């Protein structure tokens, strides 16, 4: 029932977002 | 023939529809015009 050395649908869809850090310094 | 087996292993079919994550607000700010004290209107 292998994929013949590729196949493993293992996947990482939509890990997140994580650089919404934002910074306005806004003196 | 008649094993028949299954290998197409095709696949994401309904995977579609992800809103990530959108930009940042398009801008901050402080809505108002900075009114103030104002001037000399009396100097006399």
């Amino acid at each position: 029932g292998a994929p013949g050395s590729q196949g493993a649908p293992g996947l990482q869809g939509a890990p997140g977002a994580p650089g919404s850090q934002g910074a306005p310094g806004l003196q | 023939p008649g094993s028949q087996g299954a290998p197409g292993l095709q696949g994401a079919p309904g995977a579609p529809g992800s809103q990530g994550a959108p930009g940042l607000q398009g801008a901050p700010g402080a809505p108002g015009s900075q009114g103030a004290p104002g001037l000399q209107g009396a100097p006399g």
